[PDB]
């Protein structure tokens, strides 16, 4: 899961 | 409802992770928010024509601080608005929304901070979730660490978002690890806790103050998302919460009739009440927020749409969806905020700017  | 009335974007051009109107206004002051992101803090008041006024900000002394997320309060002698922030440096600091002064700073996650909350009874009592798996409780009153809720038992990785229940009685958290723990502090202990902090006086006492070391939850699941629950709220005795999965799911721990004050640390139940679904949404730390009535919820997406859901409805699932386009926002909304009186919602952007919606 990538925060951007 | 709402029209698309203005937008700006901050200087600095990084995210605004954050953002929350202070519902503590005086009567007739114009309504004021705060941003922050990269460095520093911002306030803005919102006036007729959809201006949204500059007014100052509060830039951190290290270049490298980045700032998360704010939490308004008030000073509980004096009745004068305090703005507390934090973010990776681990710092919180409070400060002084009229002249923009630092009046003091926490440190003790020394981790970064992804979020402050403070108690919605007693304004002192202020929330700190970490980057190092732990919440922890303050007395900005006294200037104590009341409690720490860590342990094996706690998160196991970063806690992104915690939110009090209605008389702050308990603290339901989430995060990286995927759970949802809830932490009383309703217990004799606590109570004692947050009771001695007040009495806590360094100048006259050889004591330091001792904190609750408070290891294991009252509750705790990982059946409701299978990623970062990155925002929790509570919606009476039922939670709202969200991941990266596209969805706010409202459920309750154990079964459908179980009052939330007879569960125990082993219930191995939830209920699902019921889920609003959206699109665009898979990035983490993506907040919702909720009007001071608990009447509506609004989200945005990764690309700019926001979504709002009128909850004035007999169950959950009846939940009343509206969304809210404009052909300039196409950046990420990290966060929402509705103003007091509920006739304002701003949202702000992974490119630095403000949205400003007015019903």
């Amino acid at each position: 899961a990538r925060k951007s | 409802s709402f029209k698309c009335v203005n937008s700006l974007k901050e200087d600095h051009n990084q995210p605004l992770f954050g953002v929350q109107f202070n519902w503590h206004s005086k009567e007739g002051d114009p309504l004021v928010f705060a941003t922050v992101g990269s460095n520093r803090v911002t306030l803005y008041e919102c006036h007729s024509q959809g201006e949204i006024r500059l007014l100052q900000s509060y830039v951190d002394a290290d270049a490298d601080e980045n700032f998360y997320t704010c939490a308004w309060t008030y000073d509980s002698n004096t009745s004068h608005p305090l703005l507390a922030v934090a973010g990776s440096r681990g710092i919180i600091r409070i400060i002084n929304p009229i002249t923009m002064q630092c009046i003091k700073h926490y440190v003790g996650h020394g981790n970064a901070i992804n979020e402050l909350k403070f108690h919605p009874r007693d304004p002192n009592l202020l929330l700190s979730v970490s980057k190092d798996h732990a919440l922890r409780l303050w007395n900005i009153q006294t200037d104590t660490l009341v409690a720490i809720f860590g342990g094996v038992e706690g998160h196991r990785d970063e806690v992104l978002s915690a939110d009090y229940d209605l008389l702050g009685e308990k603290i339901m958290s989430c995060g990286m690890d995927h759970s949802l723990k809830l932490w009383r502090i309703n217990s004799k202990r606590m109570m004692n806790a947050i009771k001695e902090s007040y009495d806590y006086n360094p100048n006259k006492t050889n004591r330091p103050f001792i904190s609750q070391k408070i290891h294991f939850p009252d509750f705790s699941t990982r059946d409701i998302h299978r990623n970062y629950v990155d925002c929790v709220r509570w919606l009476g005795d039922l939670i709202l919460s969200k991941s990266c999965e596209n969805a706010i799911v409202c459920w309750k721990p154990g079964k459908m009739e179980d009052d939330i004050d007879k569960i125990k640390p082993s219930e191995s139940n939830v209920t699902i009440l019921g889920r609003f679904d959206y699109s665009q949404c898979d990035i983490w730390y993506m907040r919702f927020s909720m009007d001071f009535w608990q009447k509506m919820l609004a989200l945005g997406n990764q690309v700019g749409k926001l979504y709002v859901w009128d909850l004035e409805v007999e169950d959950p699932h009846k939940a009343k969806c509206t969304t809210l386009t404009h052909h300039k926002c196409g950046a990420a909304i990290r966060q929402t905020s509705f103003s007091r009186d509920s006739s304002i919602l701003i949202a702000v952007c992974d490119d630095a700017s403000i949205w400003r919606w007015d019903r």
